[PDB]
């Protein structure tokens, strides 16, 4: 807390030296729409995985499968922390997220030995849950990595079913303000390009765009 | 300008800048060719017992100038910064003067200097058909040779895009082509010299003939390799883009450093004041008038006197 | 001595071409520039004698840098694994440089081909993704098509079709070349069929065959029942045998060597077919060559669309972020929001 | 620019400028010109004895190399301009160690004599 | 002859400033809204000073934590100006800060350097028509805390425009 | 030694002032304490 | 210097080079610069402070019976500068600060009038007049603080009768522009003699 100054060496250009060395150029980056309100994997940095997003099953589908279950629509819990689970979703099986990339590599007999329930067939419907729908989304990506044709995700599984207020506790790794990053300590590039990459135009909380080239606008004046 | 990647296309500030600069069009209008109207003739600037300087001002819409040195004895001419929208007056001038074009000097390889270079070489070699013309240039401008197409993209020079530059062809400094045993117009150019950045007053010259020596000076800041011509017997300094009338060259282009431009202005203080400096753009001046009345040199020497270790001078709006 | 700011001590000239003579430098002058006084505690010197001539190599890497300098700038290899990999990493960087100049700029005018590309901003369809040929290559292209239209119009995907188009287009680029050094770079761009990589695959094949005879020698001498093409299994069998008897801590699980005997036989059959069309010897083809021509035509058709599909994927993201925000609008929906479309209790 | 960040053609790519000649097509020189440009005949290493020397021989192109102070500076860039048997890279050498005495008797011989000495002698 | 470049021994640091043409920049005259000092024109100098005291500061862009822009509306609702804020005594500032403004002890600490120096709230002319430049010179009591330089004489609200005309406002 | 007979006037190095740190003569690495072990 | 035993051969050979060319140069003087008359120059070999000292007798009118002798003392501290801020910060200007004590007739900071002057660009710039000890006003005012004593106002802001009376008091004491030139000359010789001792003492430390 208390507004720690950060140990990065970014700086705005002064009022004395000319603007030079335009084979790198920082400018302010402003996109069209806000993405911070959206789901975490519906944001801007995950757009390329947009076709990898699992189809959504909703609350009413989950209540209908609670009341009237199907033999091959497998409800699977993807929550990892055993200290944060307090209730049982009906007709659910426990396959925690951090083991999924190993779990689908097993045979059916090894799946039965290492989890106590049968391995789902690749044509069976699989429905995944988590606290917010984040561990279930990564698990759905791991389930779609293998050739599983029908994989669905209930976004906000436990927190809407049981009414809890929990989270999957995703870190989203951001450097500590004592950790000095790469381009300050290094002779990987020449001194002009090193000074021109480390400069920015404005405060260092917003996003910027780095230009690899620039030509002078001779047609203005 | 630059390559349109994913970040440049999803940026709203890019569309805001392209609306602010160019209005509702959004695309920059290029730098077009000067038409046959509003074009002036070639002027003979200087006549001397040794050489003759013949030039033409505002030969581009970059507002550059085209100069040629003529040796009175050997009948050999030399173009410097070959960029004229009509290199048909120059070939007719050379043919009606009974001159031989042997080399073309290039200060730096920006688009305001090498836009019509293949046209110069092709038309002058075609007139020589009724030994080819060599090119004298600095290899650091290699980094500006490869972006000749991109600069032809942004300034609307589409007919000069798909043209292999003669500085890119195989010279004597390069490995040779291993052709099938069963051509030499483009495979090898024996007349090509590469200037060295170690320029001195002893041996860094070109023997123009009749005892006239042209000392090339390595002076970066506007370009990584920028070569002035100095003729001390004629008091003539072809500066190129380093120094102009009451202004200096730009630094707001790539591979341009302000402290290199300051060192390039500082390596010019040993010439006399009656040396006529001849710039690539605009009107010509003298070095004494630039020592007295140019504010960029005043700022450079004032920053040097007050104690700046890295003096950085340079223009951000001017000539390319 | 110690210098002062603004005060310089003038020194006389040597009067030998200045500091760097532009006219030239003799052998005895350049001998002193060769064996320049580097500090020998941090300097490596190396010379190789190759018959007539010899080449000197001296590198000095300073002491105030080795904690901050990049591993690529100061290529220090403190192990034999770093020696073999650091040389092979610097192998391809140098080899792409000395090969890439033969077809781009500083190449022969018959060795430079360009592609024209145009992608529609709305429909995202590639229009005119052609090559820019000359008049000599287009005569080869219509010599290809007039022969194959005369063979495939009587029997048998429509009338206006180009038979084996991505095979002859890859062979027309190689045909119009005049330098063999620029010919092998196009063979590398077309699925890596150059003689540099094919002799690399032939070296690893003969190394696996020589290892297959060694495992065959061990298993016969120990016992005194095998797979068919044992040279593919022999890197995996020998990695266990050295692990079993005690000399080696790792056995191998890499199955990339399996199928390589039939794979490298197909690559040299692909290369021999590519040379057969350049010399215009396509007027008779064996049935083994006709199966290879159909396979290689579809393999060469998808390698020229690698960059165009990269830009196609970025154009997907461009039209994605321009979509209407929210879950959608009720005007443009076939399904209610809070349920699946396949729900039995759909219409309340 | 961003196209020249990762090699080939990067900033610190020291092989983008050019290659060596590696050919007998020019400068036919004698044995004295080889002796004056020996590494071992220079003054600064003639009185240097604590750095380690390694004498190796290629069995493919037949070159003789000597490397000094490689244990302190093991640069992988050393010998990158080697250009083995037929315009091949210096990853194709397969060097074998030779002693100091048999380096001197093999340094004067041409490459075919070195390869014949390796294959049919010793 | 080699002419020396004319320099100076003692030069002010304002002359070290950069211009892209190495020349004197254009000083465009302010818009027609500033011709008469009115209630719409009075508090534009107070708004920009509170805007700069809350924004980012320095080459490292240090964000000011205390937002002094929230007190701009209650300052102009009372009818007090930035030039009228400098005329208030010490006892009139404790009444203004505690009762009306409810300025906290850290928000009072970020505003007090602007009141200690008696900054002249005169909009300087600039190269654009919309000017965000306030003269940061210290004011004197003889010239109405307007610093008395460049024509800021005791009623000048904007550079290039008329006086205050206190009989109207 | 006058200025016109100097090594700095052989190149275009000026007579007095700040040293041209990006000139090729100032970028040239000098080791004069090892000069007697190489060129002697 | 064998490289197996001594890994610091890049520094020990460079410092042996720097011993000789600092002695083989002919621009240096072996003798100290000659001080003006009366002044005796002390300097400890390890420190960077050198002291000047002379006795003096003022001009005393005939109404007074006796002229008391004075004690003039010069204290010069060598100027320090930080090279870590270069080439970012500007070149720091060379100036020679010194102290001038005046004691009537036993240390430096008891009953002494201390005046600080700066020799910059060929002229003296008198900055402050610091008092130490109990002095007479008009009562007794004691300045017993030696580190944070009241140094007086700067003379740019001081009153005009204070200025012209002080310069008449300073020109009578033979402290002027020619005296400050010697302090600029003696401190250059002192720093040069300390630098060759610094190079000698560094070679004993690194080689050990
Ligand atoms: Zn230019
Ligand atoms: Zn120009
Ligand atoms: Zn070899
Ligand atoms: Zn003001």
């Amino acid at each position: 807390q208390a507004d720690r100054r950060t140990r990065h060496h970014m700086m705005v250009d002064g009022q004395i030296n000319p603007r030079e060395w335009f084979n790198w150029h920082p400018k302010e980056y402003q996109p069209w729409y806000f993405d911070r309100h959206k789901f975490l994997y519906e944001q801007r940095q995950y757009a390329q995985f947009h076709h990898l997003l699992c189809h959504q099953v909703y609350l009413k589908d989950m209540l209908h499968l609670m009341r009237y279950p199907e033999p091959y629509t497998h409800i699977i819990d993807c929550r990892t922390s055993t200290q944060k689970m307090h209730r049982w979703v009906p007709h659910s099986l426990w396959l925690p997220r951090d083991e999924v990339e190993y779990a689908l590599q097993l045979s059916a007999d090894e799946f039965l030995d290492m989890y106590g329930f049968r391995k789902p067939d690749k044509s069976d419907d699989v429905i995944l849950l988590s606290h917010n729908g984040i561990y279930s989304e990564q698990a759905g990506w791991e389930w779609k990595k293998q050739f599983f044709q029908h994989v669905y995700n209930y976004r906000g599984g436990t927190n809407e079913l049981f009414g809890e207020s929990y989270s999957d506790m995703n870190v989203s790794d951001v450097l500590s303000p004592w950790k000095g990053p790469f381009p300050q300590s290094g002779v990987f590039v020449d001194k002009w390009s090193k000074r021109k990459v480390l400069t920015r135009t404005g405060p260092f909380d917003r996003q910027y765009e780095m230009q690899d080239f620039a030509l002078p606008d001779l047609e203005l004046e | 300008s630059y390559t349109p990647n994913l970040t440049s296309l999803t940026n709203q500030v890019n569309r805001s800048e392209r609306l602010r600069k160019w209005g509702s069009a959004g695309v920059p209008p290029g730098v077009p060719r000067i038409p046959r109207l509003e074009a002036k003739g070639i002027a003979i600037l200087h006549e001397s017992p040794k050489v003759i300087l013949a030039g033409r001002s505002r030969c581009n819409n970059f507002d550059s100038n085209q100069y040629m040195l003529i040796n009175k004895a050997t009948k050999r001419c030399l173009l410097v910064d070959a960029s004229d929208d009509w290199p048909d007056d120059w070939a007719a001038f050379i043919g009606a003067s009974d001159l031989t074009l042997t080399h073309v000097f290039l200060t730096h390889c920006h688009i305001d200097n090498i836009i019509n270079l293949n046209a110069f070489l092709t038309i002058c070699g075609s007139r020589q058909k009724q030994d080819e013309i060599g090119v004298m240039w600095c290899p650091a401008e290699e980094c500006w040779v490869q972006n000749f197409k991109r600069s032809c993209e942004r300034y609307g020079r589409f007919e000069e895009m798909h043209q292999v530059l003669p500085m890119m062809c195989r010279s004597l400094y390069t490995p040779q082509h291993l052709v099938d045993p069963v051509r030499n117009a483009r495979h090898l150019r024996r007349n090509d010299v590469l200037l060295s950045a170690a320029t001195n007053r002893a041996t860094s010259f070109i023997d123009f003939g009749n005892g006239v020596l042209l000392y090339y000076i390595f002076s970066p800041g506007h370009s990584p390799g920028h070569m002035m011509l100095h003729i001390p017997t004629e008091r003539i300094l072809f500066s190129g883009d380093l120094l102009f009338f009451n202004k200096v060259g730009r630094v707001d282009l790539p591979w341009a450093t302000g402290v290199r431009l300051a060192e390039s202005l500082r390596l010019l203080e040993a010439l006399p004041d009656n040396t006529v400096v001849v710039p690539g753009h605009g009107r010509m001046t003298t070095l004494g008038r630039e020592r007295r009345e140019n504010k960029a040199l005043q700022q450079c020497y004032q920053r040097q006197e007050i104690g700046k270790q890295e003096v950085s001078v340079g223009f951000n709006e001017g000539y390319l | 001595a110690r210098r002062k700011w603004g005060q310089k001590t003038w020194s006389p000239t040597a009067t030998n071409g200045g500091a760097a003579p532009a006219n030239g430098v003799s052998a005895q002058e350049a001998l002193q520039i060769a064996y320049r006084p580097m500090p020998p505690s941090q300097t490596v010197e190396y010379e190789e004698d190759f018959g007539h001539n010899l080449m000197i190599h001296r590198e000095y890497i300073s002491k105030r840098c080795r904690d901050r300098v990049s591993f690529e700038l100061s290529a220090l290899s403190y192990s034999n694994l770093e020696l073999r990999r650091g040389q092979e990493h610097l192998a391809g960087i140098m080899n792409r440089e000395r090969r890439g100049v033969s077809v781009g700029a500083s190449g022969a005018p018959d060795d430079q081909v360009q592609m024209q590309t145009d992608v529609d901003a709305n429909s995202r369809e590639v229009l005119s993704a052609r090559y820019l040929f000359n008049e000599r290559r287009l005569q080869f292209c219509d010599r290809f098509q007039n022969f194959f239209q005369s063979k495939l119009e009587n029997s048998a995907n429509g009338h206006e079709k180009q038979h084996l188009f991505s095979l002859m287009e890859a062979c027309a680029v190689i045909f119009g070349c005049e330098t063999e050094a620029a010919r092998e770079t196009y063979y590398r761009m077309f699925l890596g069929l150059d003689s540099e990589t094919l002799l690399e695959e032939d070296e690893a094949l003969r190394n696996r065959i020589a290892d297959a005879k060694l495992v065959q020698r061990v298993l016969e001498n120990n016992k005194g029942n095998l797979p068919e093409e044992f040279e593919e299994y022999a890197p995996l069998y020998k990695a266990y045998i050295t692990h079993a008897v005690g000399k080696g801590p790792v056995a191998s699980y890499d199955i990339s060597t399996l199928g390589s005997t039939g794979l490298t036989a197909e690559r040299r059959r692909w290369r021999t077919l590519m040379e057969k069309i350049v010399r215009e010897d396509y007027h008779t083809m064996t049935e083994v060559e006709q199966m290879d021509a159909i396979v290689l035509n579809e393999q060469l058709h998808t390698v020229k669309f690698f960059d165009l599909k990269i830009g196609d994927a970025i154009r997907d993201i461009l039209q994605l972020l321009q979509r209407e925000t929210g879950v959608g609008s009720s005007v443009n929906r076939d399904t209610p929001v809070g349920i699946s479309p396949n729900n039995p209790e759909r219409r309340v | 620019s961003r196209s020249t960040v990762f090699g080939p053609g990067s900033l610190y790519s020291f092989t983008k400028f050019g290659s060596f000649n590696r050919s007998p097509t020019n400068c036919t020189l004698n044995k004295r010109m080889k002796d004056i440009f020996r590494l071992e005949n220079q003054k600064h290493i003639r009185n240097d004895f604590d750095r380690e020397r390694r004498y190796r021989m290629c069995t493919k192109c037949g070159i003789t190399t000597v490397t000094i102070n490689f244990n302190n500076v093991p640069s992988a860039r050393v010998g990158l301009w080697g250009r083995c048997a037929d315009d091949k890279d210096y990853t194709h050498h397969r060097m074998v160690d030779i002693t100091q005495r048999e380096y001197e008797v093999l340094r004067e011989s041409p490459v075919e004599k070195r390869l014949n000495w390796w294959r049919y002698e010793r | 002859k080699v002419s020396k470049v004319p320099t100076r021994s003692v030069i002010p640091a304002d002359a070290l400033r950069y211009h892209p043409r190495y020349s004197v920049p254009r000083k465009m005259v302010l818009s027609n809204t500033f011709n008469v000092v009115g209630e719409n024109n009075r508090y534009t100098s107070l708004k920009l000073i509170l805007e700069k005291l809350s924004g980012h500061v320095g080459r490292r862009q240090y964000k000011m934590l205390c937002n002094l822009e929230k007190h701009y509306d209650k300052l102009k609702d009372e009818g007090i100006d930035w030039h009228e804020l400098k005329w208030l005594s010490r006892e009139e500032l404790i009444v203004l800060f505690d009762k009306v403004l409810h300025l906290t002890r850290t928000e009072r600490a970020a505003l007090l350097p602007a009141i200690e120096a008696k900054v002249c709230g005169v909009l300087r002319q600039t190269d654009s028509r919309h000017s965000t430049v306030v003269c940061m010179n210290r004011g004197n009591a003889n010239h109405g805390w307007r610093c008395g330089r460049n024509g800021h004489t005791n009623d000048v609200y904007f550079e290039g425009k008329a006086k205050a005309n206190t009989a109207a406002l | 030694i006058a200025y016109e007979d100097s090594f700095e006037y052989e190149e275009y190095i000026p007579a007095g002032g700040s040293p041209l740190a990006h000139h090729w003569t100032e970028m040239t690495p000098s080791f004069s304490y090892l000069e007697d072990e190489f060129f002697g | 210097l064998p490289p197996s035993d001594f890994p610091e051969n890049a520094l020990l050979k460079c410092i042996e080079k720097e011993i000789e060319d600092e002695a083989l140069r002919l621009d240096k003087e072996e003798c100290p610069p000659p001080p003006p008359t009366g002044w005796e120059m002390y300097h400890a070999p390890g420190t960077s402070v050198f002291y000047g000292r002379r006795w003096w007798l003022p001009a005393t009118a005939s109404a007074e019976t006796r002229a008391t002798p004075e004690r003039h003392t010069i204290r010069v501290q060598l100027t320090k500068r930080d090279p870590s801020l270069d080439p970012e910060c500007d070149v720091r200007g060379e100036h020679f600060p010194f102290s001038f004590f005046v004691q009537r007739a036993l240390g430096l900071y008891d009953q002494s009038i201390e005046v600080r002057a700066d020799f910059v660009d060929g002229e003296l710039l008198v900055d402050n007049v610091v008092f130490h000890g109990t002095f007479k006003t008009g009562e007794e005012v004691r300045y017993n603080n030696i580190f944070n004593g009241y140094p007086g106002p700067n003379l740019d802001e001081a009153e005009e009768e204070v200025l012209d009376g002080l310069q008449a008091w300073l020109a009578e004491r033979c402290v002027d522009d020619q005296f400050g030139e010697f302090v600029g000359q003696y401190s250059v010789w002192v720093e040069q003699q300390e630098y060759e001792m610094w190079l000698k003492r560094l070679r004993d430390f690194v080689a050990a």
